[PDB]
DNA sequence: ATCAATATCCACCTGCAGATTCTACCAAAAGTGTATTTGGAAACTGCTCCATCAAAAGGCATGTTCAGCGGAATTCCGCTGAACATGCCTTTTGATGGAGCAGTTTCCAAATACACTTTTGGTAGAATCTGCAGGTGGATATTGAT
DNA sequence: ATCAATATCCACCTGCAGATTCTACCAAAAGTGTATTTGGAAACTGCTCCATCAAAAGGCATGTTCAGCGGAATTCCGCTGAACATGCCTTTTGATGGAGCAGTTTCCAAATACACTTTTGGTAGAATCTGCAGGTGGATATTGAT
């Protein structure tokens, strides 16, 4: 017994729609392990995200383009990163960009 | 099939590429991301791991702003408003997302000098 | 268009005038979110104006999307999307 | 035995040789600096919701007949109209101090539009 | 005769490719006793390059936002109604059913 | 017909441009949509529609720069024709309102209340 | 006038007729305005704090030169509208300055 | 530190001369302009430039290229929400 | 009004910079016809969530009164830009070694495709937390009356 | 300068509606491993087209007015804020039918792919040719002084 709802069901269970989430929440913690965040606010860092992502996938896609390449890699991503942030930012995100991909290589 | 093993072991098994790079965003995703999105016939395998990089650590920044805002307000988990007050008080992000409104996020507390009240008098005002 | 079919169905009730529905009180307030301490007689219709248009365009560009995916249902991604193609992109909405 | 024994809404003495009220009010602008401070420190939406959903359901209908909103629809679309008044009306309050005025007028708002080449 | 000397440079330049000569036969469509200067002619490629990436790139997001894997002539058009002030978008519209059409009967 | 042909009088042919009846090369179009990273796939009609709008949107400044030209008793147009037909234009100044021509100049216009007052010159009505 | 100028002899149009004259002239014209190796020299300048060494081929200068003509043309007419706004018909540097913030260049 | 000499100094900037932009502003429809103008208009040349050379130059190192090209500039400005016609794309 | 001065327009002229037109080739498209694959319409349907209907009530809109003080009209003067007379120097025009942009061949490290396993994030719905909204309640600030 | 009056700040208090917390459970990613292809870095280098410079050329730096603009100062009128009475409609809570999103599975009209054939647009010269810039000259509108 038990081992069920009386269900009696016709499939249709989801979708599931994917989101930087728990992973805005990693890197919260880290920052501020005792603070949370609204799901509003988790909202528009999942916008930000997403936002981010496609400005600079979209001027990587372009820039390629440009010089006749058919691959993204991390160096048009790296330009990207340097035309679309300002000053400071783009420091660090292509500092700490670069610092992921020599580890990343540096492993099997 | 089924529970699966008594593994759990630590030694030789499959790593995540967002663990290989050092990373809390995922590597994978964001690759699969990329492919799907029509960006180029090819993308390269470093590609996704900068972009997860980039990505994460401009969650780092926003947030590392955010929960100060928080702490500010006096709260403990960071609303929309806090997001905003650490987007427009700080000049590089402002940049960034000068084209963008968060919802529920206000306006930073700013009055134009003009409009404050003259010390009383006459003359003036 | 599908929706219509008399019997059961109909007498939407007539839409009209709804632009004063934004109060002289509301476009105060939004005035003084945007730090105005001092507001003239003929703002108030002004607004109402320039707000149509804001909208008029948006909903316009929403409404496309919608047609576009067949749908007879605005969604908040098609409003999204329409903010975006007008430069007003919006964080909060599932973008 | 309360006999609305309050101490008083003033106290002391007893000046009350005269016949002069005079009910306390505030002078011009003092009112409206204080509703910017209030209404800079929140967030939520100005405009009332029902009006404003009426206003939206009235222009699309006007394009499209027979169409539906999700309730998110309509709330993407204020947000985004009160976060863009909003904008306008501080570039409005510039061009009218830049004016040497501190009323915004219709000029104001049409100059800034301009400017923004929303009119161009 | 058809020179055959290997040393009169067998250089190579790749080849750029431009609207040039459909933007000047529609000139000559529109004003047969029109010319038109080479920056002129600079200028309304810049304007067809442009407009052709305008179009793309929204039937691009519009079969994304869709879920869809092809870009149609469906497409083409709801970015062209997006895009364009509107009477160009009405006769855009007409001119481009108009081409489909012709073309389709005509196999 | 009934019993014809048999020889040589058919071959094979015809271009998409000219079964669609357009002036630009459609297959191009194609070629650069499918270059484009716009989509997996590009179905056959979009090549002819994209390529019918650009046709005409340039048939539309051409005419319009066209007879710029010749108000200026020019037979050749250049760029300060296409800027005079484009920002003449209520809509093709609104599509090009983020671009600027090369060498085009601005369309002459003076902010009323800059010019002299008193009254004006030339005999404006009378004998 | 004829004062004692240039040994006496008169005419002098008054100010502003030949502002007018040459807002005339100029919106009449499309050369550029600026002196081009000025423009150059300020260019390779500029560019010599992001990357030393580089060469530019005259058509980027020229580009260069077109879109910064364009863009300070554009912004001395909204400036010019700041300052008529404001009751004056002199533009000042408020004036470029409050079109700049309107215009989100802002700050 | 050269390729100017005697007799003449003045940074590079100092070359878009009064006259020029004054020429400029005429352009604009301007008609009578103060004396801080003049430097006002350069300091805000010299942002534009800035930002669109900066941007050309990236894109001249990711090319490889040790010469700024039209293109790269066309492609600047159009980053830049200032898209021209006329050389090249 | 009336002239003197100077800017402006228009009609005509003609050299040459920039079109334009004619071979000649050619490889890179573009078209054709021939399997093979597959997006994405239908069609059928469960299951959100959108539209509506109700009903109560107090937050807030409306319309009014009154008068402070801001906007705008006016006058007036001091100063700051416009106009102007030209010699002087920087820019413009036009050849000329040589730096690289741009062909072209080479060949691997790295991308793709695909078969198979293994790990994970999303979801569901029931608990069970908990910040903090919002309801006080006294400091202490600010404002407006003298 | 007080110093009534009212606004407002900042801490405290504590349910409850959002939030953090699981215990499945799964499909679906994501990571393995092994073939098969190939994008483009590397190297070499020819030939544009840059940077540099001498004469030529023609714009601008300068100093002296003085016209006319901007902005100070003064002055009222009447617009617009503050406050207040009144009462309505928006908000809130909540139930409910069913439109129409959004799974799912059944397929073929259309797309990808390839292979081989046919054509065209781009390039190089080459030799003309041609619109119109810029130069002349006379007329004539415009501006400014009298
Ligand atoms: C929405 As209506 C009444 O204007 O058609
Ligand atoms: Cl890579
Ligand atoms: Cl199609
Ligand atoms: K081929
Ligand atoms: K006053
Ligand atoms: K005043
Ligand atoms: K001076
Ligand atoms: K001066
Ligand atoms: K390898
Ligand atoms: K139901
Ligand atoms: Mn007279
Ligand atoms: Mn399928
Ligand atoms: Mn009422
Ligand atoms: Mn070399
Ligand atoms: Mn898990
Ligand atoms: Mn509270
Ligand atoms: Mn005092
Ligand atoms: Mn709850
Ligand atoms: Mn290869
Ligand atoms: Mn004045
Ligand atoms: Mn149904
Ligand atoms: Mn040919
Ligand atoms: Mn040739
Ligand atoms: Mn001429
Ligand atoms: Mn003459």
């Amino acid at each position: 017994v038990t081992k069920t709802q009386k269900k009696g069901d016709k499939k249709r269970k989801k979708s599931r729609k994917e989101s930087y989430s728990i992973y805005v929440y990693k890197v919260l913690k880290q920052v501020h392990p005792d603070t949370g965040i609204s799901s509003k606010a988790m909202g528009i860092m999942n916008s930000f995200v997403n936002d981010i992502f496609e400005r600079i996938a979209g001027e990587a896609s372009r820039l390629a383009h440009y010089n006749k390449r058919s691959t993204i890699t991390s160096r048009e991503i790296q330009t990207a990163v340097r035309l679309l942030l300002p000053g400071e930012l783009a420091k660090h995100a292509v500092s700490e960009g670069t610092k992921a991909v020599t580890k990343y290589t540096s492993s099997k | 099939s089924g529970r699966g093993k008594q593994g759990g072991k630590a030694r030789a098994k499959a790593k995540s590429r967002s663990s290989r790079a050092g990373l809390q965003f995922p590597v994978g995703r964001v690759h699969r991301l990329l492919r799907k999105g029509n960006y180029a016939e090819r993308v390269g395998a470093g590609a996704p791991v900068y972009l997860a990089a980039v990505l994460e650590y401009l969650t780092a920044e926003i947030l590392e702003l955010a929960g100060n805002a928080a702490r500010d307000n006096k709260k403990t988990r960071i609303i929309p408003r806090h997001l905003q007050l650490a987007i427009r008080n700080d000049e590089e992000l402002n940049k960034l997302l000068g084209k963008v409104t968060i919802a529920q996020g206000g306006v930073l507390p700013n009055i134009q000098a003009v409009l404050l009240p003259k010390k009383t008098d006459s003359h003036k005002a | 268009k599908g929706l219509g079919k008399g019997g059961a169905k109909r007498h939407r009730k007539v839409l009209r005038d709804n632009i004063q529905g934004i109060t002289k009180p509301a476009i105060r307030r939004l005035a003084r979110r945007g730090g105005v301490k001092r507001i003239s007689g003929l703002i108030y219709e002004e607004t109402r104006g320039v707000l149509k248009v804001f909208l008029e365009n948006v909903i316009r560009d929403a409404v496309t999307y919608t047609e576009h995916a067949k749908r007879k249902t605005v969604t908040a991604m098609d409003v999204v999307y329409a903010l975006k193609r007008q430069g007003r992109t919006l964080y909060g909405f599932g973008g | 035995p309360r006999k609305q024994l309050a101490t008083k809404a003033a106290r002391k003495s007893a000046p009350a040789t005269g016949g002069v009220k005079k009910p306390h009010r505030y002078r011009p602008g003092t009112v409206a600096l204080r509703e910017i401070r209030r209404y800079q420190k929140s967030t939520e939406l100005l405009i009332r919701k029902l009006p404003f959903q009426r206003l939206v359901r009235e222009i699309a209908q006007d394009f499209k007949t027979d169409l539906r909103f999700q309730s998110s629809a309509v709330m993407a679309l204020q947000e985004a109209s009160e976060a863009y008044l909003v904008g306008l009306f501080e570039d409005t309050n510039l061009c009218a101090i830049h004016a040497k005025r501190v009323t915004i007028m219709p000029k104001d708002i049409q100059l800034a539009r301009r400017i923004r080449g929303e009119r161009a």
